């Protein structure tokens, strides 16, 4: 019983830390593709003011 | 269902005529012993028997025993408003007082009348059937309430021990000194009912005058006061045996639901609503505010800071109209408030009860008649800081060797002094264990 | 004072990232749901064209 | 003495608003487990339409 | 026989856990590291546009 | 012809039986007095079940009341529905076990098992065919869950044939109302799962919740919990009771829910509650029964039930009613939630249909489901118990009167293994 | 078998969503307790499209309130006819709107409409063949357009296959209640013309300038603009309650007005509107209620489509008529102000007709047009909107809740370029 509490937690803690940097990097990655996307809709409606 | 209490020396005498006012004027018993046969307050007849046994033909007589040493306020008492409701022996007296010496009244004095109060106590416990136990009221600071106090504790103990001891002690204040060598029979009390007793919840002096200042008003109260709420917080956490409610807890349910360590045994005390008439009803009460009120640090019966330790234990009496929901829902908003603290092993931690009867206003007091009325009892690791300063105080005077020489000349000596000395020192060191 | 105003400013963050997270449990389970039902219905339609 | 012991409370309301955080923190992990481990599911099911 | 019949059960549940843990890790991180893949090609589409 | 024997326990399962005996007896058409006032004659028919006719037209319910308080017998006796009772039955102790479970399973239930056990060996050799004996008993005090496990092993021993119905009101974590209740509860629940046919595991935040959302109760008490238990306790059997379509016994559900031996601690739920403002508001349609019954937050459990899969489960449909909207919604339910259904059992859920529907009502539902995400309730428990234990707080109150490390010990490890074998089907 | 639920969003689409319910409740026949009291079975040959059976004839309407405040909830269960809907959909915060689009789109929305989605999804999953979605808001305000809006883009993409009637009570210069009523209509109909399917835009300006002209009142309150409105809600779709001799859908009206996919907006009007006095002396025959039809003066927006062009119209008629004096009357219409119309359009009217009139009425009409000239409110409103936009005021209100400006530059480029398609055409 101890080596089956010992294996499950090392497998609850690993899953825990993947999660979390996981999660951390997403984050990080979807702010630059937000403001990449709000240049784009900026440009997008820039353009329509200028002539041909 | 029999609980029988003890009252020693002046203190334990004066919280008896209070209480044994309270619980007569709440079962509305005649001060003559009787009750009136026209009008019948809505009660059972097996309620008033906790307290008030039946003699032959519609007399009603207390179990409790008064015992002093001095004669002066136990003929006053006697010749007090109370004079056929106690039993003629139920007022046990000396003739010649301890007079405030813990040596003078527990070997020379106190080794005569407690055989009397012992066979007394011991043929009135075996009158009551089912005896819960034993509640005792004292002061520590004297010599009276003191000495042969610590010694009718041990030959209790020694004579039942099965039965719970729960005793109510007023320990002296930080800097309201009533007496001068008080911390001398206050430390060597400690030494004793640290192990005797079982519960012990204290009382304070200051703790009670700055409640009545505050939320009374009264700026010039007495103990003629004070007695008044101490009676009541005792009848409040008696009354789940008393009456009959929702969710009962009688007299094991305290020491089962808040006495994790055998030698961790100390209650603080609190009551709310303490309130007058003038704002009852310009205040608005409820479940949230009387709790809040219970545990904010300055509605305690001892003078204590719980922000300087976590709460290991606490039951919460209720009273009157109380749905066992809104109790919940405040306590929940209790364990999430972000100012008391707990210790980390304990995560269930508030023993409720609750009684429908509500709480009886004494004419002529200043609390007013109010729906509902809590009583908390904590054990909790803060009260620490109160033997501490008492340690701080008692060796500056045992260094000089000053006073001693009443108790040495009466037999003790300096080696129990000691003793008690280092005994309370590890009573500290405990409670810094418990506090990890 | 400082340290105390941060570590609230911190409390709020973490109690909105929770209910952030518990509206998104939400919708993947409104999700579920519909995906399982869209499942049974394209069994149903292979069984018939079988 | 009025600064001190409201120094003293400010320490117990810091001390006790960081166990707060703590647990928050943990909180905020375990429901992160539960989302990817719903977020799996739904992928499966979705292969499986 | 009780505690006997336990051991039995225990080594079955501890082989179970074992493959249902391991299995369970892989297939999440190789979900997300896919999701984090497309999450990427966005962003580099995003730039080449720029 | 089949009978059952009700026991209750404690100040909560005696108030619970209360109100058990309050409704089952309206049901069957009672007075408070005793004798019978109903109209129907179905409901006359199966009155052996739940009564025993006695010489003077007094009917008395086949239940042993078992405390150490007389302030708990006098509570459940003086109330309504109470002077039916038979007194004999009226057996009680004087002490109070005072929230410890060594108090109430080694010295006064020790003490009492004996006169407990001979009211019970009465009652059952008083009654021809036996059908089970069902306990409603609370798992967080001294008097219910520390005598009440001792007289479920003595039963067990004396009659190791017969289902056995666990009413079990385990404690709730958020809901405090006791110190050692981690204790009271494991170390019961412990000796619970090796001698118990079915557990129907109850908690009193989710009735609490309940009695919010749904009847929309603003100051709901246990008079109201117990009544909505009652409504439960007196739906879970029906077939015994009265005819139908397709009947369904206590050994019926026990196979059709109890896949594995130690795998038998049911959740349970009952349909429609709705608040009195909305009464008429809403349709009494198999679909919107169904629609309540499959929900997370209609269960009477503080688990989700929605956080693992359903193993199986059960629902007793009472009303004239179609079989085949019944069977085509609670296969609709599987094709559906698949993903919370174990995927090597087909078809696992067992649906019954009884004729006559409840009183006041017109078409009830009980739901009877075996999951495993029951194992958030333990697991909780479980961290309680390591945290106390861990600083080995309170323990001379139980080690003070015969217990030992052994059973402690033992607790800690069983439900650890009782979580693991639940977390091992997800 | 085709039904519609209905959402009243915010305080002014409440009350009309309340007199509108009044107004069917009437049409059908039933009392205020919720029995049916009307005359003829062929109203209650089609209630399933807006009530539902409950419990013996207490019909239940298919709509949800929806607001941030009790005032209005408690108004509207006070007025009459309030009592007949579901308390189960009375759903509404408590914290206040405060008129502000962030406060009614991401932070109280973010707060309640999962609930309100919640509710909706069970009332749209009780219903069995969906056809599509009817919503009552106003353009002016925070939760107007906040929450209803939000609720519009939460439907449209969880059941993007149905049609969906969002009525719109957009902002009219003269009758200026707040300050930011640019504000939201511009950060609404950004929007609305992206995802929600039609709006039917109305406007104060042109419901008082009816009143006081047509129906010749002296002192309308809300009352009478509200009645107007319903009037206009209830015949909008009365091809699904009662038969037509020429039936039409919604969705077939919807394909029939609507040529591109972003040039969505109805401007309506309702026939007969005869004033209390003249009705005794007026003539109620097809050449003039199709006369005041197209009647520039009842036209419920302050847009003379004199001041523009025609893409389609349509014209539902409710009565037994003469269809080929019907199609005669649109012909000679068109003939008579082609200039008003589009060339590449031949037959622009689609007419319709339905074989049972409103209550009391012998003879009824309704028009919806998607003239060109629509573009001049939104050209207004974009005005009033870059008049404070240059300096930023009543700005930190949406920026303190987390809006940049992006957006704000992106629902104005939508406002110039929806413009700019309604002018080319033209
Ligand atoms: N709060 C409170 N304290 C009391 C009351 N009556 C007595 N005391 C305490 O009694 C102490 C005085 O010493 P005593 O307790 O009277 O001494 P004793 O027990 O009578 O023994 P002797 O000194 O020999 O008379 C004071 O410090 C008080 O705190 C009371 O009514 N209320
Ligand atoms: N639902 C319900 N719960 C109750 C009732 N009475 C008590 N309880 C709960 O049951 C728990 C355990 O009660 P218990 O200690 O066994 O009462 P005892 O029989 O006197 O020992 C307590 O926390 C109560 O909150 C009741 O009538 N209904
Ligand atoms: N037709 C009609 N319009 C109304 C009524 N009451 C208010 N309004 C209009 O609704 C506008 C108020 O917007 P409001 O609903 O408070 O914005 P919200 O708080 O975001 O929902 C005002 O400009 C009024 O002209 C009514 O009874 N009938
Ligand atoms: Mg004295």
């Amino acid at each position: 019983k101890s080596s089956m509490d010992a294996f499950r937690a090392g497998q609850a803690e690993r899953l825990k830390q993947l999660s979390l940097a996981s999660s951390g990097a997403m984050e990080t990655l979807r702010g630059k593709l937000a403001v990449a996307e709000n240049v784009l809709k900026l440009a997008e409606l820039a353009r329509k003011y200028e002539t041909e | 269902r029999e609980v029988i209490s003890i009252h020693i020396g002046q203190a334990g005498i004066q919280v008896g005529n209070a209480c044994w006012e309270l619980y007569c004027l709440e079962h509305g018993i005649q001060p003559d012993g009787q009750m009136p046969s026209d009008k019948t307050i809505g009660g059972g007849d097996d309620a008033f028997n906790t307290f008030f046994s039946e003699t032959g033909a519609g007399k009603h007589v207390p179990r409790c025993i008064f015992l002093d040493l001095e004669p002066t306020v136990v003929d006053e008492v006697r010749t007090g408003t109370y004079r056929q409701l106690f039993h003629p022996e139920q007022l046990i007296s000396g003739k010649e007082d301890a007079a405030n010496n813990f040596a003078r009244g527990h070997y020379t004095i106190g080794k005569e009348i407690v055989d009397l109060a012992l066979d007394r106590i011991r043929k009135l416990a075996d009158n009551c059937t089912g005896l819960q136990g034993f509640l005792v009221f004292n002061a520590v600071g004297g010599g009276t309430g003191s000495g042969l106090g610590s010694l009718l504790l041990e030959r209790l103990s020694v004579d039942y021990g099965k039965k719970s001891k729960l005793g109510f002690t007023v320990y002296p204040s930080p800097q309201v000194s009533t007496a001068v060598v008080e911390p001398y029979n206050s430390v060597l009390s400690t030494h004793s009912l640290l192990e005797h007793t079982d519960v012990a919840v204290m009382l304070d002096n200051e703790a009670i005058y700055d409640i009545c200042r505050r939320s009374l008003d009264i700026e010039r109260p007495t103990y003629t006061n004070l007695n008044r709420l101490i009676a009541q917080v005792i009848s409040s956490l008696t009354a789940s045996l008393r009456f009959d409610g929702a969710l009962n807890v009688d007299i094991t349910e305290f020491q089962t639901n808040l006495v994790p360590y055998p030698r961790i045994h100390f209650m603080l005390s609190s009551y709310a609503p303490i309130i007058s008439a003038e704002k009852a009803y310009h205040e608005q009460l409820s479940v949230a505010e009387i709790t809040n009120a219970a545990f904010e640090p300055a509605s305690m019966m001892v003078k204590c800071d719980p922000r300087h330790g976590k709460y290991m234990a606490c039951c919460l009496m209720y009273r009157g109209d109380v749905v066992p929901k809104d109790v919940n829902a405040s306590v929940a908003t209790i364990k999430t408030k972000r100012t008391i603290q707990f210790v980390d092993w304990c995560p269930t931690g508030f023993k409720c009860g609750i009684n429908y009867q509500p709480p009886t206003v004494v004419p002529g007091g200043d609390l007013a008649k109010v729906q509902r009325a809590v009583c908390m009892i904590s054990n909790s690791t803060a009260i620490g800081e109160i033997f501490s300063r008492l340690d701080h105080k008692f060796d500056l005077m045992y260094a000089k060797r000053a006073f001693v020489h009443w108790y040495v000349g009466e037999g003790m000596e300096e080696g129990e002094f000691s003793e008690a000395r280092e005994d309370l020192a590890a009573l500290e060191k405990d409670f810094e264990e418990v506090g990890a | 004072f400082q340290k105390k105003r941060r570590l609230e400013q911190q409390l709020e963050g973490q109690g909105k990232a929770i209910k952030g997270l518990t509206s998104a449990m939400g919708r993947l389970h409104v999700d579920l749901t519909r995906v399982n039902g869209l499942i049974a219905a394209n069994s149903a339609a292979r069984q018939a064209l079988a | 003495a009025k600064l001190d012991e409201t120094i003293s409370t400010l320490k117990l309301e810091n001390d006790m608003v960081s166990r707060q955080v703590k647990g928050s923190v943990e909180a905020r992990e375990k429901a992160l487990v539960d989302h990817d481990v719903l977020a799996l599911e739904v992928k499966r099911l979705r292969d499986i339409l | 026989k009780r505690i006997t019949e336990q051991f039995k059960d225990l080594q079955s549940k501890f082989r179970h856990f074992e493959l249902v843990d391991t299995k369970k890790y892989k297939e999440v991180w190789g979900m997300k590291e896919a999701d984090v893949a497309a999450l990427v090609r966005q962003l580099l589409q995003a730039d080449k546009v720029l | 012809m089949r009978e059952i024997v009700h026991i209750q326990g404690g100040q909560c399962g005696n108030q619970i039986g209360a109100k058990f005996w309050e409704v089952v007896s309206d049901e069957h058409g009672i007075d408070p007095t005793g004798t019978y006032h109903g109209d129907s004659d179905l409901q006359l028919e199966r009155i052996n079940v739940y009564f025993n006719e006695a010489t003077g037209g007094r009917y008395v319910p086949r239940a042993i009341l078992m405390d150490l308080e007389p302030g708990t017998m006098d509570s459940v006796r003086s109330g309504p529905y109470g002077q039916i009772f038979r007194p004999d039955n009226f057996v009680f102790g004087q002490t109070g076990a005072g929230n410890n479970w060594a108090k109430g399973h080694y010295t006064e239930g020790a003490e009492l098992i004996d006169s407990v056990l001979d009211v019970v060996r009465k009652e059952a050799e008083s009654c021809d065919c036996l059908q089970g004996f069902q306990v409603c008993h609370s798992l967080g005090g001294g008097t219910g869950s520390g005598m009440g496990t001792l007289l479920i092993s003595k039963i067990r021993e004396e009659y190791p044939d017969r289902m056995m119905l666990t009413f079990s009101v385990v404690p709730s974590p958020k809901v405090s109302d006791t110190v050692v209740e981690p204790y009271n509860a494991t170390l019961s629940v412990h000796q619970l799962v090796e001698n118990a046919d079915e557990c129907m595991v109850l908690d009193n935040e989710a009735l609490y919740d309940i009695c919010f959302r749904t009847l929309k109760l603003t100051t709901p008490t246990f008079g109201d919990l117990n009544h909505l238990i009652s409504a439960v306790m007196s739906g879970i059997t029906c077939c015994l009771r009265f005819p139908g379509q397709l009947n369904a016994d206590l050994r019926k559900l026990a196979v059709n829910l109890i896949p594995f031996p130690r795998l038998h601690f049911f959740m349970v739920g009952f349909t429609p509650l709705t608040s009195r403002g909305s009464q008429q508001y809403r349709a009494l349609t198999v679909p919107e029964l169904t629609q309540q019954m499959w929900d997370a937050k209609n269960m009477m459990c503080a688990a989700d039930p929605r956080h693992g899969r359903y193993l199986t489960a059960s629902a007793l449909f009472r009303g004239r009613m179609s079989t085949k909207e019944v069977d085509e919604q609670m296969l609709n339910v599987q094709n559906k939630n698949s993903s919370y259904f174990v995927e090597w059992i087909p078809n696992n859920v067992k649906s019954s249909v009884c004729d006559i529907p409840p009183k006041g009502l017109k078409m009830s539902a009980t739901f009877i489901g075996n999951s495993t995400a029951i194992q958030e309730m333990f697991k909780r428990v479980s961290e309680q118990f390591t945290a106390m234990f861990r600083r080995k707080a309170f323990l001379h109150w139980y080690t003070g009167e015969g217990m030992d490390e052994m059973e402690f010990t033992e607790a800690e490890s069983n439900m650890n293994d009782l979580v693991s074998e639940y977390q091992q089907y997800q």
